[PDB]
């Protein structure tokens, strides 16, 4: 009575894993100045994005175990090192340092935080050999028992990141291949996991930065109508909580200091820019945020955290419970010099049952850095001439708990920034991949005229 | 034209003396390449101060050399019998030649 | 570290005559020789200098025109021409070693051409010479 | 009503039918090199898998093929109308997921039978 | 007589559709020449499928002339088919139809899917 | 009354760029002694041409804006750096040179071409040095300050031209994959762009020699029956000129001086290939044009070149317009060496419009060379034993007008060609790529069956 | 069940009804590159001899006639002596010589069919 | 009458040559633990692979003139290289080496084979030298004129093997692409040349161990029921003669002494491992083999050896002729300990017209490898802490025949490893790969429709 017939090009779709290729705008592409990212190599984006609105289907999605950030985390990171094969190895850099204190224009905040060490260098000529100095910030020299030494000389050859390829991110869309989608849960109130009651497709998501940092989310895509925090298990201390702000906070980071670049004539073809004598006052970089507007967050941020833990118990922040200066403090980079602020200042408040003094920050400044916390992997950022003051506002926060010994009467969170992958799943929280089946067979009553 | 030097010197054991070798600015004040030696009849002399102010391996600790501007001189302490002979002094000159001295007659009293 | 001479005799005024040493126990293939010729009561005389593969020859002005200075490799021996002599001539050649070795320098060992040696500048092994006299 | 890719992903079996073309269209179309000639050649060998199923068969050009052999009431013994006009093709094909192996046996033995019956036919009869 | 691999593209087009078959044939074939090379092979495989998907998606799966139930709007070209299949060559003809060959394109996709939902209506029951 | 009718393969194509693949004729792919251009991995081409004509057709080539030539551009570069990997870097050769004057058997042409260094070069242990000697060119070397180094050391590190790689210029096919054709244009009068009245489709190319010069055109092929002159803008005198010669004229060059090869121990499995000593007599290389020829050859471009810039013009040649060495002079390499010839005596003379000469040309020679015209790039070439002359095959010339107004009757010529491309132009002229477009619709009375 | 490849010893006839399995299988650093070229090669030669079907007007079909003869000089042997005892193998190398001649007569069948086929209709 | 079908699908194929892939099984794909050959980049496969039987199929085997051997000699070259890119090179080692002999408690045998090394060092710090020893053995050293040098330093630069990485011969299974297959002859009696009667098809080869070893095979497949010969011409002598034994013959080979390393730090994150004092007693490594089982094996491989030469003639057997050490000796290698063992004791015998003693093997130990017959590719093993015991199967031999008289009652055999092709080609005989021929054409009567 009844018989098969064979259906091609159904509209049916399950889960599954693929590479998704990489497209991008036409400003770092025209412009050719080689971005860290090698945006040039990446497919010129579309001319508009191709939103389909899928109607009374809805979708599982989960952010936790989405596999698009372990590719975006694999990419970004082979990316980053790429850039640094062609130019130039300091593997020579590592020999006697004869440093003594600055103190021509210190600061009393700033008494020690550098030094000024000179060392026996080669030169273009094999056989000669040239006498040169450098300013080094003390984080990068450590005493031989005066005599110092890179930190990175007894870990590995050490290479520094090329001058003319900057570092500052530029979108990155990522598209599927053929027979593949990508599914955007367009559900405002969307936590972490679950059901997406509205949902869409489209062939290459949103422009992504890549931007690094952590204890804050900088330069990202903000919620709307609601502060919203996620978590794989709230319950369980061991994850991170996400917080995601509906309006953007500024922060203002400057580094006063002008200091001047000084290029040395290392090996044939080869140049290491050290650092010459700076100009004018020496004083130590910080960051500002407005009080009036950080205090106006907290309040939205501790409304929602009353929800899943009890709309009576205390909220208090807390500064990093310990570690070293990678994690402790929150990292980032501004105009090609990398930061360490400590934001202590920021996490100090206690909020129970319920002028504009710009709370300044202050940071440290490196110049051997392992960025993916990688050991014995190096890039040594040169020297930036000048004065540095960029603007940017934060976006989310990510925090840890600590406690609970059955004393469910007050809280505490502090910053977290262990996993580097925590600073993308706020961008692809909203994104899957699925690939498409288009053979379906069913049931109907017709049979072939033979 | 050889380094002039004292047709003899003499000192009795115990006392401290001095052998003097002079030159000119082409050879010994040219360089500080100038050399001492011992020898004793029916034997080649050995080299005693191979530099101004240093001596070789197996020498006594005695020996001493000095050198001031066209001259130089060879010192000895503590005169002993075994001191006895005859030394000569040596210098580079400035067209890589060598030139030996007029030679010095040691006696011990 | 011993050098063994020959060619003694006697010979007339005006006469040629050949100096012959030999050299053992060391690499005679990296280190100049010298000649130098002692008289009965007389200072050293200097005579010749030869570099280590006889690129290049030194001459006292004394004899000069007189003497020359050679050497083989490979035979590891010194050889001295002497022509024309006369009876100042008659003296005691000895076949001397210049000691030298690699120029230390930057931490690294400066060796010459092929590997020779540098000059120190003073002599380290005699040898137990050779005579001869000249007679009407 | 043109309603794009995908489009028709919510809307009831029947209406899906004559979308099936839309979708059709979408099944083919260092860092950044050799990442994306992996994904170009993934995509052709994809594609030639049911084009060679579907040929054998005896679909080979055909967007909707029906074929004789019988559906059998233990893979599904819903309404005909109940699945046409009161479900969707992800709900169905979830429904059937487990049975779908044993369906595709059934019409490659199908096929193959008919063909030589076809040859043997005509040949004197 | 013989014209080879695009040795009709002068001749006119009636006798030029004789010899469609010689270019089918031609369109697919068995460090710095490796991926070179290779990226060249891919190119070809894929391209050749893309015109076989459309062309079967039109219900022409398998023959190199067929006709479809879709009128031929007299706004596209209103030249008779003696000043056409006679007298002119394929290279001038896709000029004047390139303003308008999206647009047949398209109406051919939509009229096979007709025909295969009429088929299944047809046999069903007549 | 019509009805649509779909065609399959119709013989349609439109303008198009790919990547063409190499093909490589049996003696260069089966011989397989490691020449530089890599037709090892390069295809065995077709046992024969398959020229097709095609008849009644009618193209239009534009050989300057061809991708053919930009193409054969990158793949040049790509195998030239590629071959120069696996052997040895001459880094440790950046040592102070103690050079002196070679005049041995010097003849008054080379009063002081050539030097002689000595320099103390690393043995086979990292604690020991050995004083060495070669023989440089003079322009190879440059004072300190006697003391020299090399010119490159201030610039890059050298990577010493590998002894079993050769550079002969073999022939190379570049062929189109499936779905593409090249379309070749056999009219003899075509210059360079317009209407080729007879086109014919090949599977591929002839074999094409990458012969490298300036301002010369060698061992190329020649135009038929009259000399093609060939410019992108005649009217513009900021566009190079290339002249093609109908018959050819024979060009002598040797290097008379017998010098031997000297391999020197830089370290363990890598030796530096140096001069050792000059036999014999010591002679300035040179090249010799017949002068009746040249002459004839002469009279025969100014009667082509007199129709553009009017009959009753003055026609006058001068020598190049000075600057660097590689644009003023004629370079190329007979075996392995590089020349770089004065050819002043050349283009000398004036135009009114009514057996054993042998005009012989001066030329110096480089052992350090940037091939391609880069920055930062360098490679050693070294000496090749005994003396080495070859025969030569002139085939054109790339000329460069000086700008004169018409307030001049008198067109000043002089050679130029400072762009590498031209040199390969001249011979992918020809050639076009497009691609094929087997779908088409044309009306007819035809409905389908049902 | 013969599995795939099995039926290489049956005979010609008895071959043919199991030439659905062997279908299937004609598709499906140094480790690395190495697998990929061996897929784009078989995705190739998978169209080739594809192409080559669909041409001759068998593009959907695993056994397929033309109208064109046979010749007795291909082969002289009677029905029941080829697809009765010999196997596949053999076949291939007795008219292995043949196969590309033949190819040309199936290749010119089918366009001709379709030149008679579009003006055909059209008259009646 | 008749009309000529198309059938599409038919069991016919043809010979070929393709790149087979790898596989790998789960236990050796989950290790977790680097190894020479890529545990990565091997599809996994899962067990029982299907094995169909081809029933009357008879077809043509060969094991010379088979491409799947070649291709295995220059996989696992090709790897090799690839697992050592990374590693450290030993270029300072360079150097001159003052060396003693080691005299704490040797034996009488072990005088003068081991030599304590002292030599000046890099370090992390340019300009600082370490004063360091180590202990080489007389194979590794060479006087300079006591002063010692390493041998490979006029050669070419070793690179230290990464002690991360295992030289275990993990299985390998060479699987072919779609539209190929592999062909196994089933037979047990194969020759390893002509048809095989019975024959079978399957996925792709059993896991075949990249043994490495010289005048014998270890832990091979043994032969069924009997043992077999294999000689691409017994009549020519020059080939050598494979021999399989149906069953094992066990070697215990040890190192007693109990090394201890020492790592030294000779640049900026990279160390050489040294060897430092040996505790205890210093002995000689050895191999140990049962006299009586290998008499026994003796006594079958005479038996079958004598078919080929005639049931009257004497088999002779004989130690090697001398050469090389690499091809003279046994070598292996034993828990990354290279050995060179003297075989003379085993192949001592002569067997005329027909029990806990052990045969022990004197065997010598290198560091300086290169294994593949290649020059200027070196690499060294470093020392493996404590005393090292393994044990191997026998399942193989290889003999080359010898005798330059025109006509003998006598025959001499003497062990000869000749290539590492032998040894892969022992496995690899029993396979075959083909090509695919779907398509086929017969007569039968059948016209279309029309
Ligand atoms: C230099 O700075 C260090 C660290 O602040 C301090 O301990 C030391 O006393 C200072 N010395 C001088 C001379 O300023
Ligand atoms: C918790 O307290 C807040 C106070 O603003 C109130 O809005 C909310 O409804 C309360 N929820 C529950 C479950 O008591
Ligand atoms: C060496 O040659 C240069 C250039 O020809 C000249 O200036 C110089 O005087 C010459 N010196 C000697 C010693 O010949
Ligand atoms: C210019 O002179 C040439 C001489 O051959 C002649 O052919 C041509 O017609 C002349 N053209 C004009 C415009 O006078
Ligand atoms: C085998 O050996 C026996 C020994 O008596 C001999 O008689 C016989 O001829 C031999 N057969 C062959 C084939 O050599």
């Amino acid at each position: 009575n009844l018989w098969v017939t064979v259906y091609y090009g159904v509209p049916v779709w399950k889960d599954a894993e693929t590479t998704l290729f990489c497209a991008s705008d036409a400003k770092a592409y025209e412009t050719e100045k080689h971005n860290v990212w090698a945006t040039h190599a990446c497919v010129p984006t579309d001319p508009n994005p191709q939103e389909i609105h899928l109607e009374n289907v809805t979708e599982e999605f989960n952010m936790w175990k989405n596999n698009m950030v372990e590719q975006m985390h694999t990419d970004i990171i082979s990316l980053w090192d790429q850039s640094l094969k062609p130019c130039v190895k300091l593997t020579p850099l590592c020999v006697t340092l004869q440093c003594t204190n600055v103190t021509n224009n210190i600061t009393d905040d700033m008494r020690g935080e550098l030094k000024n060490c000179s060392f026996n260098m080669t030169t273009e000529l094999r056989d000669k050999k040239q006498k040169v100095y450098s300013l080094f910030y003390r984080l990068d020299v450590v005493q031989i028992n005066k005599e110092y030494r890179l930190i990175n000389c007894n870990t590995s050859a050490c290479t520094q990141a090329c001058p003319k390829v900057s570092f500052e991110p530029i979108p990155i869309h990522y598209c599927a291949p053929a027979g593949f989608a990508i599914l955007k849960c367009k559900d405002k109130k969307f936590n972490g996991t679950g059901p997406c009651p509205s949902v869409s497709t489209v062939q290459c998501t949103h422009g992504i930065k890549p931007v690094v940092s952590t204890q804050l989310l900088l330069n990202g895509s903000l919620a709307e109508e609601e502060v919203m925090i996620r978590s794989e298990n709230i319950t369980n201390n061991a994850k991170n909580i996400l917080v995601q702000f509906n309006t953007p906070v500024q922060i203002n980071c400057t580094r006063p200091n002008n200091n001047t670049r000084k290029s040395i004539r290392i090996g044939p073809g080869q140049a290491f820019y050290a650092t010459g004598d700076i100009i004018g006052d020496i004083r130590q970089a910080h960051c500002n945020v407005s009080k009036a507007t950080w205090n106006e967050t907290l309040g939205k941020v501790v409304k929602q955290l009353r929800k899943h833990f009890g709309n009576n118990t205390i909220i208090r922040f807390a500064n990093s419970s310990g570690g070293d200066l990678e994690v402790t403090t929150h990292s980032f980079n501004c105009g090609g010099e990398f930061f360490y602020c400590n934001t202590s200042g920021l996490f100090n408040s206690t909020w129970i049952s319920n002028s504009n003094d710009s709370i300044t920050l202050p940071c440290r400044i490196k110049q051997i850095i392992n960025m993916w916390q990688r050991i014995g992997q190096c890039m040594y950022a040169p020297p930036i001439q000048g004065v540095i003051r960029c603007v940017s506002n934060i976006t989310g926060l990510i925090l840890t708990r600590d406690g609970g010994s059955t004393n469910s009467t007050t809280e505490t969170f502090r910053p977290g920034g262990g996993d580097m992958r925590d600073n993308w799943r706020s961008e692809l929280y909203k994104y899957k991949v699925v690939k498409i089946e288009p053979l379906g067979v069913a049931p109907t009553r017709c049979k072939r005229r033979v | 034209s050889a380094l002039t030097q004292p047709a003899s010197v003499s000192g009795s054991p115990g006392q401290s003396i001095t052998i003097s070798c002079q030159g000119t600015s082409n050879d010994v004040g040219g360089y500080e390449s100038v050399s001492w030696y011992q020898q004793h009849p029916g034997k080649a002399p050995k080299v005693v101060i191979y530099d101004v102010s240093k001596r070789p391996s197996g020498v006594s600790n005695r020996f001493s050399g000095s050198k001031s501007g066209n001259t130089a001189s060879l010192t000895i302490s503590g005169l002993q019998a075994e001191d006895e002979g005859d030394y000569y002094c040596k210098s580079l000159t400035s067209r890589s030649h060598r030139v030996f001295g007029t030679g010095t007659k040691l006696t011990v009293l | 570290e011993r050098l063994v001479e020959s060619g003694g005799g006697v010979v007339q005024p005006g006469s040629s005559l050949r100096l012959s040493c030999a050299a053992s126990g060391f690499d005679f293939s990296r280190q100049g020789m010298h000649w130098v010729r002692q008289a009965p009561g007389q200072g050293l005389e200097w005579v010749a200098f030869i570099k280590y593969d006889g690129s290049e020859k030194y001459h006292a002005d004394s004899v000069w025109g007189r003497l020359s200075i050679s050497r083989d490799n490979s035979k590891d021996t010194l050889y001295l021409q002497m022509n024309s002599l006369r009876v100042e001539d008659t003296a005691t050649y000895f076949c001397v070693r210049e000691a030298g070795g690699p120029d230390y320098r930057n931490g690294y060992y400066y060796y010459d051409f092929y590997d020779g040696y540098y000059n120190y500048h003073y002599m380290d092994v005699w040898g137990k010479g050779t005579t001869v006299t000249v007679s009407s | 009503v043109f309603l794009g890719f995908l489009g028709a992903a919510g809307s009831t079996m029947g209406a899906a039918s004559m979308t099936l073309t839309v979708q059709a269209r979408n099944l083919l179309s260092t860092v950044w090199g050799i990442k994306q000639l992996q994904a170009r050649v993934l995509a052709v060998e994809r594609y030639l898998r049911d084009q060679q199923l579907l040929g054998i068969w005896g679909c080979s050009g055909k967007l909707i093929c029906c074929t004789n052999v019988p559906w059998n009431s233990s893979w599904s013994n819903r309404n005909l109308s109940e699945i046409w006009d009161n479900m969707t093709w992800l709900q169905w094909d979830k429904e059937i997921s487990n049975y779908t192996q044993i369906i595709y046996g059934l019409l490659e033995e199908s096929q193959n039978q008919q063909e030589k019956n076809e040859q043997d036919l005509l040949a004197l009869d």
